[PDB]
């Protein structure tokens, strides 16, 4: 199609990998085959990616000198090879002769050490066996592709007599969209039997690693001590590996549920739903598949950043005083990133995947909830209206007796229900002990209740827009009819009173701004708990104890690494600090002025071209016309530098803060 | 031109006609089209008696190559009623 | 057309020498053989830098090969080559000339794009070889030694153009210069 | 090093350098030679995946397509 | 009988009866495969373990051959070197047992030269096997084009040479791993 | 009929079938019926086996390693053989051959060899997809072995099944005592 604008490449780049979109993408066998290729692509890129980790540690870095003296000494994640630095005079990354080096941040030097690596040459034998892993990889996409290819021709060289032939139709692409086997080898080899290998791993190599004295392998490397070893500081690896089998014979057990290879043993999915309390769903629906298996995913990501950091489990990783809130902070935006996505892929489902039955009949899980949307939305905005009206009032009271002067005056509630439950695990704790746990009970006062409520807030305004945006993608009082519309689109015009806004997208990229400052919320409540506990304590009940002691009083280093005076090793942080800050306030500009002022202001600047004397004669501006950016273009570019400046901004601060 | 017979939430579900000629505008599909598959989310709904599909027989697979169109679909007639009559069976066994 | 690759929309021969079918032909025989020979060249310069056969190890690895090899052992390649030259013909009913039925199980039986596709890559390939053995060659003749075992020694930029870099970061050998960096680039 | 970090001033946290690099050219070339690998399928990987599925290789194509004893059983099974 | 059961749908199917099914010679109580017909060494179907149910034969029929030939290889060689034939050269002379040589030649550095040669001549094999099993070029499992010149030209003496090559590779696959883990064990030239 | 029609289930008396089901299992489970009939006659195969095998011990023993050849009753002959590894199936791998006395015995190998025997036998004829009537009444503990030498006559088939599965039961039940005893006054052949 010759006939095109310039918004051909944000049309196309918005739905690149929105493969159910795809011009001749005639069937499910071609989807299923496409998204399988996809993935063996992705876990390809994936293996890239540790190799590329572990090739740096070895070339780059010392990883040697580095496991000789882990407490004092700093990895190293790769050198500066960047022309623009000075080269007058050695910059602050280098050692006045020597190539300029990264430290590392990510912990993969005790994630390695306490695997058992104790040479670079085990480094490298790694990076070779992922790069050849990545290799077997996208060969089995490429063998797969060749194998159902294959199938199709014998479907059509070879018919059954019979005309129910066209039967086959639907089993062509069974072996990548059948739940049964696929749950129970899932979840019996892919998670509890390599937990058992991952045990054979640790008694193998890690044990003896870690420990001076040779001993021969055997239950003695079993072990259920609980808490963290003093000299490593870190769990003791002989109950990681009984964790791990532990976990991995259990689910080993717990894969020989559904019928897999053969219809003689084993339930069925289908029966299972059927006959409990959810009535049924589309178990089909890939959108479904992915949505649940994105909600795993975020439990999962938000379990690891606390736990990691609450029982440390690599050794040394507690005493790296960065690593440990860059972890947590990752993780944290990982599991929000994926609890947002799960909730707009149900929106998605719901938009282009159930099937709604008859009004009237109410007989699945997703029609009763249709029923009552209105009383879970109205009962979830009563909810977050209270957590906010009463956070903010507590905190405005607070703050307003601070100003004044009288700490005496503030409203400080105690945290009783928590602290009765950090009780209580302490009480087990204890008797497990008489039969350390650090940082898995804290202090708890009137200042973490706060900010629970304003994370509970947070949480809760967040799931009521994306709720809002599932239950009215189909339909709503102000647009009946929005099952036939796309799931991302416009608007529905100035009519009817204004519809900015209207798409389940556009309740997503509202969700979006809730999800980064819940998210923001957590993160700043972890770093200031962790940099100054006792001021925490004492002045966490009031939001200018946050913003003076918090971010205006720790933002010194950052701002000061490279000034009149000279550089230091942050002045990369502090130039990323500020292109953030800038890439936000970018974002905000295509948040707020919309697409008219625009179209008419390319309208100008293409009315100049046409006009220049030279320029003219040879664009015409028929191929790719200029044209501004669509509505939801624009809004989704807005969120992107919305995002990328929130996100991004916030590295370069706990980086100096806590290095 | 362009003129649906019946109200704007008359329009077939979007989910319902997949991977047909309609597989994104359900705001295009004709008329008997939207009455068809009306009937068939109402049909779907009474789950307890709806005739599950027999599973094809791979192994009666032969070329192309290698008879009547109403033989065979009296021929496929009576294979679904053989398939009936073992299912009731199987299914009064244990009842 | 085979030869011609997407950058280059038409044949390029600004000096029209393939006038003739004749010419063309006699040129594209030529063009081929030069660019295999200049392919093996080329990964015969890399290849023993990396290792040496056994017996291999005493000899010069450049143009200094040319002295360091026994005159016999050069008259002994050189007879190998020509008996492979004298002794082998293009098979009968072949692409051409350029064709000696090795490999062709590979070729035979598959679609014309694929075989225009597989000669234009052996075609381009032997192009950027032929560019490439004259880069090494010209440069160990210049410079005394190996172009690789020059550039682990000097780097990429070495004693003709580190004069433009003397100035850069991680390449600064400029006099007085805080690091020499010389040698990693 | 010109540390910028409090902790770091405070507590005399260093970055250990090597005197030699941890990986040797050969090692490094080896580690290209399995990443060209790498490439080279993934450029196939890619151009499979640009141009999809192909029903008419049935018209066409050499042999009479297979399905194996285990894909039958599968498809037998049902879902 | 070749089908393993007949009618238009699975769950009113009729079995053929145990004398027409057709059995494999190998072990006579399981049906013959049937995926491996048309092959060489047909004759006495032996898959046991259904490993052709699920991998196209053409893989295990190139993984089989590439086990034979390099298995026949490495217990001839392992069998010269024990008996003590070694290459003329001083790094070749030096080792004294065919157990350790793997690891002085390693040292010695020759073993990284051999694994380049064969990774190279590995990967253009693997390109070729994908090739053949797509149907692109015209080959067949672990046919390399290698001595096709002798080849006999009738297809009973050629399928006669092929089993003949197939039977002599996995004799070898023992005799190898036999002659290496007795080696191992004891200590002593191939005879022992 | 009773049990699938499974034969077994027959009194000695001619006229009265025993049909011993006092639990109705075959009624309850009747789709496992074949599974039941081959671990029924695989229990007899291997009890009449076991029961030989705790008599003759004491008659002869082979000279072995003393480390369980030496074993004094068929009690203790078990815990000799089967070593004493770290773990109880797990080969010693830093002491391959049993310096430290912490190494699977002889007993290892025999399990080992019969881990083979049952996924090549019995797993074959029942899960392998090349085999869709697989593992069924009729041909339940049938794997073709011997079977050209049993009577032609299927009367004589079915009496010769009839003796195989009494005496497989009769041994199953006489090596239980055998062994229990054993244990209990760890005597000579009388009480095993
Ligand atoms: C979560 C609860 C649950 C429920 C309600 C059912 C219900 C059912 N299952 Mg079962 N099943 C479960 C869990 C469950 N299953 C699990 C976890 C597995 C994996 C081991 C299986 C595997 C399984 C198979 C393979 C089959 C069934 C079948 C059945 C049916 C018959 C049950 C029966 O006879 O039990 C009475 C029998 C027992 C209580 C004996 C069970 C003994 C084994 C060893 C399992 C016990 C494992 C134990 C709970 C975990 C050990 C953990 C470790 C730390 C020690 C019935 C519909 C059968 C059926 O008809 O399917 C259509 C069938 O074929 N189930
Ligand atoms: C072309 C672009 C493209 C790309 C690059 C990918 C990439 C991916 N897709 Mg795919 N996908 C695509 C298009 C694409 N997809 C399309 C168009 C669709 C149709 C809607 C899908 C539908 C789809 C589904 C349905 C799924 C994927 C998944 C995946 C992953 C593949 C395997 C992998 O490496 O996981 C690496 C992942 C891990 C190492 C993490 C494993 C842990 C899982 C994710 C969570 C398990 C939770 C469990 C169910 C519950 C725990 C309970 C506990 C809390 C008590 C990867 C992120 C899978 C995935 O992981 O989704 C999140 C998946 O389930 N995709
Ligand atoms: C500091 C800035 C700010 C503030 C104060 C609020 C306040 C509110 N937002 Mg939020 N919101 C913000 C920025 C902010 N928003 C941004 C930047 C966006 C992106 C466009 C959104 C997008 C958004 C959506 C889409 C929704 C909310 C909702 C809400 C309500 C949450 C419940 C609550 O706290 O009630 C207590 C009220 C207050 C704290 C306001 C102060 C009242 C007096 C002064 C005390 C509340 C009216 C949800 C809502 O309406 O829930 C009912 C909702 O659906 N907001
Ligand atoms: C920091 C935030 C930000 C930024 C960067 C801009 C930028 C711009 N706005 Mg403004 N704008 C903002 C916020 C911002 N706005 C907000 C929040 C709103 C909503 C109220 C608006 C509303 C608005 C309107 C309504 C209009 C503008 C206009 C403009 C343009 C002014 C002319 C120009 O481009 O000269 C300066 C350009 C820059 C400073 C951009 C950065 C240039 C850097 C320094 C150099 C680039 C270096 C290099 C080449 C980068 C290569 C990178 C690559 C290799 C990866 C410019 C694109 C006007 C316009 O378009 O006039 C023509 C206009 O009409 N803006
Ligand atoms: C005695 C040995 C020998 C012999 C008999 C030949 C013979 C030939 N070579 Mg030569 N050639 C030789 C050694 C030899 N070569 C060696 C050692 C090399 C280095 C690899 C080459 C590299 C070479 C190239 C690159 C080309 C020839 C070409 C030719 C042909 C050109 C016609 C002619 O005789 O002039 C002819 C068949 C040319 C040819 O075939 O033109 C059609 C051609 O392009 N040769
Ligand atoms: C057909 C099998 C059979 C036979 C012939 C005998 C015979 C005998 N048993 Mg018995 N016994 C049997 C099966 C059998 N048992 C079984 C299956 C068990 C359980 C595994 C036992 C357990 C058992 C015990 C515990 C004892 C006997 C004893 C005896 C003796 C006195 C009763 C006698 C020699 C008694 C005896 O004299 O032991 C030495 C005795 O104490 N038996
Ligand atoms: C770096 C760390 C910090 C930052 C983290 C990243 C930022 C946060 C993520 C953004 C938040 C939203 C994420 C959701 C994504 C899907 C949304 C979507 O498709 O809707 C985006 C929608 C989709 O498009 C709409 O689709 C509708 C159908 O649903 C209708 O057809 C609409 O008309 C159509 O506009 O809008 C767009 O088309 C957006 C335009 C996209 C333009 C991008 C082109 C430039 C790309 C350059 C960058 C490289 C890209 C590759 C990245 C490499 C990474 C390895
Ligand atoms: C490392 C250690 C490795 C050990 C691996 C052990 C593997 C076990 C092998 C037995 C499994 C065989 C199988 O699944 O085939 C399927 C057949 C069904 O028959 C089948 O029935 C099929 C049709 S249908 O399924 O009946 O519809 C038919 O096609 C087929 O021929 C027929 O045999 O299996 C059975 O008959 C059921 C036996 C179940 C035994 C489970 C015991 C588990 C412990 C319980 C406590
Ligand atoms: C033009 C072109 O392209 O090239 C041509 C060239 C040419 C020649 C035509 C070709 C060929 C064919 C070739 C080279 C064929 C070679 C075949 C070999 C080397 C076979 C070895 C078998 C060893 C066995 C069975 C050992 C068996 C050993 C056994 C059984 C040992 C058994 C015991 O050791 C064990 C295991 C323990 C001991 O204690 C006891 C004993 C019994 C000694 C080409 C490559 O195709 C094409
Ligand atoms: C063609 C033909 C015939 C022929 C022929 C003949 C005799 C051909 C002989 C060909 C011959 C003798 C070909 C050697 C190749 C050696 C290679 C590729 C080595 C690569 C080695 C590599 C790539 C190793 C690389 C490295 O690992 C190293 C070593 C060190 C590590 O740090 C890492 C790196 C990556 C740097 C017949 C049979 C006579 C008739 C037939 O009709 C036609
Ligand atoms: C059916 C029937 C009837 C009946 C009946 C009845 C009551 C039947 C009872 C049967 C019963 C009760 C059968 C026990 C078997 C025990 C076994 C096999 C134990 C093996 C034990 C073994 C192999 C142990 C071995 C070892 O421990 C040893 C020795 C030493 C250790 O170092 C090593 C190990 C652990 C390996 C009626 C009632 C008469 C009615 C009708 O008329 C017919
Ligand atoms: S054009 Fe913009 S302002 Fe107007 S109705 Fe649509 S979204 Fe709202």
């Amino acid at each position: 199609n010759g006939r095109c604008a310039t918004s051909r490449y944000l049309q196309v780049m918005g739905s690149i990998h929105d493969i159910e979109s795809y011009f001749a993408l005639d069937n499910t066998l071609s989807l299923n085959l496409q998204i399988f290729t996809a993935h063996w692509g992705h876990l390809a890129i994936i293996l890239m990616w540790i190799s590329g980790n572990l090739y740096h540690i070895a070339s780059n870095a010392n990883y040697s000198l580095w496991i000789k003296n882990p407490i004092p000494s700093m990895p190293i994640a790769h050198n500066i090879w960047d022309p623009h630095f000075t080269s007058s005079t050695s910059t602050p990354y280098s050692h006045t002769t020597t190539a300029a080096v990264l430290i590392a941040y990510s912990g993969i030097y005790n994630q390695l050490y306490t695997s058992g690596f104790s040479t670079v040459n085990q480094i490298y034998k790694a990076t070779f066996a992922f790069s050849c892993l990545a290799v077997i990889s996208i060969l089995l996409a490429k063998i797969h592709i060749r194998t159902h290819s294959e199938v199709l021709h014998n479907s059509a060289t070879h018919a059954s007599q019979i005309p129910s032939f066209f039967q086959l139709l639907y089993f062509l692409d069974v072996g990548i969209s059948s739940i049964n086997i696929r749950l129970n080898f899932h979840t019996g080899v892919l998670v509890g039997f390599f937990s058992i290998a991952y045990t054979g791993h640790l008694l193998d190599v890690a044990i003896p690693a870690s420990r001076a004295p040779l001993s021969h392998t055997s239950l003695s490397y079993l072990t259920f001590f609980g808490g963290l070893k003093s000299d490593t500081a870190s769990l003791y690896l002989t109950d990681i590996a009984h964790h791990h089998l532990a976990i991995g014979v259990i689910f080993v057990y717990i894969g020989h549920l559904y019928s897999s290879c053969s219809t003689a043993l084993g339930t069925y999915i289908r029966d299972m739903l059927y006959t409990s309390a959810i009535y049924m769903f589309q178990i089909k629906s890939l959108h479904l598949a992915l949505s649940l298996a994105l909600a795993g995913c975020a439990v999962l990501t938000s379990a690891t950043a606390q736990h990691i950091y609450s029982l440390t489990p690599y050794f040394y990783l507690s005493y790296d005083y960065v690593t440990s809130v860059t972890l947590y902070v990752h993780h944290s935006y990982i599991a929000s990133f994926l609890a947002i996505a799960s909730h707009a892929h149900a929106a998605i489902t719901l938009v282009r995947d159930w099937v709604a039955p008859l009004e009237l009949e109410s007989s699945c899980t997703i029609a009763r909830i249709h029923t009552h949307k209105a009383a879970i939305i109205s009962h979830l905005s009563w909810v977050s209206l209270w957590l906010g009206f009463h956070t903010l009032a507590i905190y405005s009271h607070n703050d307003t007796n601070m100003a004044f002067g009288s700490p005496s005056k503030q409203i400080l509630i105690e945290p009783t229900n928590a602290q009765l439950i950090q009780e209580s695990s302490g009480k087990a704790l204890y008797s497990f002990a008489i039969n350390s746990f650090g940082s898995f009970i804290y202090p708890i006062g009137p200042g973490d209740l706060y900010v629970h409520h304003a994370i509970a807030l947070g949480l809760h305004v967040t799931v009521l827009i994306l709720l809002k945006g599932a239950l009215e993608a189909r339909g709503s009082k102000l647009m009946p009819d929005k099952m036939e519309h796309s799931f991302g689109f416009s608007c529905d015009g100035p009519g009817r009173g204004g519809t900015c806004d209207i798409s389940a997208w556009d309740c997503f990229y509202l969700a979006m701004f809730w999800m980064l400052n819940t998210n923001a919320w957590i993160d700043f409540y972890f770093h200031y708990k962790y940099l100054a506990p006792r001021q925490f304590s004492e002045s966490s009940t009031y939001l200018e104890s946050w913003f003076r002691d918090y971010l205006w009083f720790n933002s010194a280093p950052l701002i000061r690494a490279y000034s009149a005076l000279g550089t230091n090793d942050l002045s990369v942080q502090a130039w990323f600090f500020l292109l953030t800050h800038l890439a936000w306030a970018t974002g905000f500009m295509f948040l707020i002025s919309w697409r008219g002022y625009w179209q008419e202001l390319i309208d100008i600047i293409l009315y100049m071209h046409l006009k220049t004397p030279i320029l003219i004669d040879l664009w015409n501006g028929g191929v790719y016309t200029p044209l501004a950016l669509s509505i939801v273009q624009a809004r989704f570019i807005g969120l992107v530098h919305f995002t990328a400046g929130l996100i991004l901004t916030y590295p370069p601060f706990i980086i100096s803060t806590t290095s | 031109v362009n003129g649906r017979p019946f109200t704007i939430r008359g329009n077939p579900q979007q989910s319902e006609l997949k991977w047909t000629k309609y597989h994104m505008k359900s705001y295009e599909a004709d008329p008997l089209t939207t009455l068809f598959i009306k009937a068939r989310v109402m049909a779907f709904q009474d789950i307890p008696n709806l005739f599950a599909l027999p599973q094809p027989n791979m192994e009666e697979m032969v070329p192309v190559e290698e008879y009547t169109k109403q033989e065979y679909t009296t021929r496929l007639m009576e294979a679904l009623k053989r398939v009936q009559d073992d299912r009731k069976a199987k299914e009064a066994k244990s009842l | 057309a085979v030869g011609v690759c997407l950058p280059l929309t038409d044949k390029f021969d600004p000096l029209n020498l393939a006038s003739t079918d004749e010419k063309l032909e006699r040129y594209t025989q030529v063009e081929i053989k030069h660019g295999r020979v200049a392919m093996i060249a080329v990964v015969g310069y890399i290849m023993p830098e990396i290792f040496r056969f056994p017996g291999c190890e005493s000899f010069q690895h450049g143009l200094a090969a040319l002295e360091s090899i026994p005159l016999e052992g050069w008259v002994q390649l050189a007879a190998l080559v020509g008996a492979h030259e004298v002794l082998v013909k293009p098979r009968a009913g072949g692409l051409g000339t350029s064709d000696f039925g090795l490999g062709t199980e590979l070729l035979d039986g598959i679609e014309e794009p694929e075989l225009e596709r597989k000669l234009t890559a052996e075609r381009n390939n032997g192009r950027l070889a032929m560019v490439a053995i004259m880069g090494l060659m010209v440069q160990d003749g210049m410079f005394g030694e190996p172009p690789l075992s020059y550039m682990s020694k000097n780097g990429w930029w070495g004693e003709g153009v580190q004069y433009f870099v003397q100035h850069l970061n991680n390449c600064q050998s400029f006099s007085g210069s805080f690091v020499d960096n010389a040698g990693v680039c | 090093r010109v540390p910028g970090g409090k902790r770091t001033k405070e507590l005399g946290l260093v970055v250990p350098i090597p005197e030699e690099d941890g990986l040797t050219d050969g090692q490094i070339a080896a580690l290209f030679v399995v990443a060209l690998v790498v490439l080279i399928a993934a450029v196939d990987l890619a151009r499979s995946l640009y141009f999809g599925l192909q029903p008419n290789k049935f018209k066409t194509a050499k042999g009479k397509g297979s399905i194996t004893p285990f894909m039958k059983r599968l498809i037998e099974n049902g879902f | 009988a070749t089908k393993l059961s007949e009618g238009p749908f699975i769950e009113t199917e009729t079995y053929p009866a145990p004398k027409e099914m057709e059995m494999s010679a190998a072990v006579p109580f399981l049906r013959y495969p049937q995926v491996l017909k048309g092959w060489v060494g047909e004759e006495k179907g032996f898959d046991p373990l259904g490993v052709t149910d699920a991998l196209p034969v053409y893989w295990v029929r190139e993984a089989e051959l590439k086990h034979g030939r390099v298995c026949m290889l490495a217990t001839v060689g392992w069998i010269a070197t024990d008996l003590g034939m070694r290459f003329p050269g001083d790094q070749f002379q030096s080792v004294q047992t065919t157990l350790e040589a793997h690891d002085k030649m390693v040292e010695a550095g020759l073993m990284a030269p051999f694994l380049g040669a064969v990774g190279t001549f590995e990967l253009y094999s693997l390109w070729l096997f994908f090739k053949g099993w797509e149907m692109e070029v015209n080959r067949d499992a672990g046919d390399f084009f290698l001595g096709k010149q002798f080849l006999p030209k009738e297809p009973a003496k050629e399928k006669d040479m092929r089993l003949k090559e197939l039977e002599n590779g996995r004799l070898a696959m023992f005799a190898f791993s036999g002659i290496v883990t007795q080696a191992a064990m004891t200590g002593q030239a191939w005879p022992f | 009929p009773f049990a699938g029609g499974l034969i077994g289930g027959e009194s000695a008396f001619a006229g009265q079938d025993f049909n011993f089901d006092p639990l109705g299992l075959a009624t309850k489970c009747e789709k496992f019926l074949p599974w039941f009939r081959e671990a029924e006659l695989k229990h007899g195969r291997i009890a009449m086996l076991a029961w030989v095998g705790l008599v003759a011990p004491e008659f002869v023993r082979i000279p072995g390693p003393e480390q369980c050849y030496g074993a004094k009753t068929v009690v203790e002959a078990h815990n000799a053989c089967a070593g004493d590894p770290y773990f109880p199936f797990i080969i010693d791998a830093t002491d391959f051959y049993g310096k430290d006395g912490h190494q699977v015995g002889p007993l290892f190998q025999v399990f080992a060899f019969c881990g083979a025997v049952e996924m090549l036998t019995t797993f074959a004829k029942t899960a392998n997809v090349s085999n869709k009537p697989g593992l069924t009444l009729a041909n339940a503990g049938d794997y073709r072995l011997g079977a050209n030498f049993l009577p032609e006559d299927e009367a004589k088939a079915k009496e010769m099944k009839l003796k195989e599965l009494k005496n497989g039961r009769l041994a199953m039940l006489a090596f239980g005592g055998a062994i229990t005893q054993a244990t209990l006054t760890g005597n000579g052949f009388p009480w095993l």
